[PDB]
């Protein structure tokens, strides 16, 4: 497998300290939260409020008075509950939507393995294995050829680093935005126009 | 010509093919003709058994980081050292 070949050549994958269980734990919570309590559990104690009551603030938040949700809460359900089933059939079939997340996970084992194969490559030395250029010759010149090796592999480490340093980065910003969106979308109501779509 | 070992890290040579692993049995099934198996990162995966023909994996022997968990050696000099990514027989 993938992570075979690289668990052998001393790459590693750490265990993401938050198991999928605990995650959807998180998920559960926050959404859970957001059902019952409204938004007040990101400002404080949670609070139990009617759903269909919190509805009508989200509203006021829009600007739209509440007497529309009132009497329109049916004709909104549907609306709501179809809108759901939307989503599902989306995922069903689409590959795409995921592009975001499937590129991450891409680009990584893409670095991952151009790092492998390159222990395949001469460098410049007489070979690309380590111990036969040993065996072929004596010491004395295996030192200067292993430099060719090492000086090649080191190298090709430090532009891997290098790379995952900036590709961090770029999920760094994407975490930020995330917490911002879970901070203030989910857990508030943004008034920011198109942040929240 | 060396009695094969299985399930213990060996180093090892097949056909003049070196490398050093755990060979296992396997049921990857070869094409006659052929010799070695390999995986998508141009390693030696798997070998078939010159003398005895079987398909015998090739996985390098386990290896990890040591983690030494400690609280702060103001509370205490005890540490519980975690070996990374090995099932516990190899310590
Ligand atoms: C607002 O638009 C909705 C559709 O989005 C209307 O609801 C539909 O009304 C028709 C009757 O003309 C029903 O046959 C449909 O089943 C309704 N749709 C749903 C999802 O319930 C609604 O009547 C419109 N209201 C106003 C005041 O224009
Ligand atoms: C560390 O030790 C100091 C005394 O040397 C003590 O005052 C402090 O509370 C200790 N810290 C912890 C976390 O126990
Ligand atoms: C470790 O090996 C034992 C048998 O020796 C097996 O029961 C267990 O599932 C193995 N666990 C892992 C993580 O390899």
């Amino acid at each position: 497998d993938l992570i075979c070949a690289q668990k052998f050549n001393g790459l590693t994958v750490l265990p993401p300290l938050l198991t999928d269980e605990m995650i959807a734990q998180y998920t559960s919570a926050l959404l859970a939260g957001t059902i019952t309590s409204g938004w007040t559990f990101g400002a404080g104690a949670a609070l139990q409020i009617p759903f269909a009551m919190q509805m009508a603030y989200r509203f006021n938040g829009i600007g739209v008075t509440q007497n529309v949700l009132y009497e329109n809460q049916k004709l909104i359900a549907n609306q709501f509950n179809s809108a759901i089933g939307k989503i599902q059939d989306s995922l069903s079939s689409t590959a795409s939507a995921l592009g975001k997340l499937q590129d991450v996970v891409n680009q990584n084992a893409q670095a991952l393995n151009t790092l492998v194969k390159q222990l395949s490559s001469n460098f410049g030395a007489i070979s690309s294995v380590l111990n036969d250029i040993l065996s072929r010759l004596d010491k004395v010149e295996a030192e200067v050829q292993i430099d060719r090796l090492i000086t090649g592999r080191l190298q090709s480490l430090q532009t891997y680093v290098t790379q995952q340093l900036i590709r961090a980065a770029e999920i760094r910003a994407s975490a930020n935005l995330a917490a911002t969106k879970m901070s203030e979308c989910v857990l508030g109501q943004s008034k920011r126009v198109d942040f929240c779509g | 010509s060396t009695n094969l070992v299985k399930n213990k890290c060996v180093n090892f040579n097949f056909n003049g093919l070196t490398g050093t692993g755990v060979l296992t049995e396997s049921n990857k099934k070869f094409l006659p003709f052929q010799q070695f198996g390999r995986d998508i990162a141009d390693t030696t995966d798997a070998v078939r058994d010159p003398q005895t023909l079987e398909i015998l994996d090739i996985t390098p022997c386990s290896f990890g980081g040591v983690s030494v968990i400690t609280p702060g050696t103001n509370t205490s000099n005890q540490v519980a050292v975690l070996y990374q990514d090995v099932n516990c027989t190899e310590v």
